[PDB]
């Protein structure tokens, strides 16, 4: 019965999972050009780059 | 605190360019501001004296 370490099984799958949603949000836009911070940089001017 | 009076002689065309939010050859080589300036910008023509 694998499910029988189920309470660990979780907790460990739900780390992973926040861990690699906080490093996938770094691929999010949120309404800008560009995900990449050295695309907006070298694409757009000061003052909408900022 | 501090007021600077900075004062020069530009071409008509070339007036809109200074600016915090704009580019140009006057901008880049002649008269930058920074893209936080707080202030006025005068202008008047005086194609009497020159």
């Amino acid at each position: 019965t694998p499910s029988a370490l189920g309470k660990l099984q979780d907790v460990v799958n739900h780390n992973a999972q926040a861990l690699n949603t906080l490093v996938k949000q770094l691929s999010s836009k949120f309404g800008a050009i560009s995900s990449v911070l050295n695309d907006i940089l070298s694409r757009l001017d000061p003052p909408e780059a900022e | 605190t501090n007021v600077y009076a900075d004062s020069f002689v530009i071409r008509g065309n070339e007036v809109s360019q200074i600016a915090p939010g704009q580019t140009g050859n006057i901008a880049d080589y002649n008269y930058k501001l920074p893209d936080d300036f707080t202030g006025c910008v005068i202008a008047w023509n005086s194609n009497k004296l020159d």
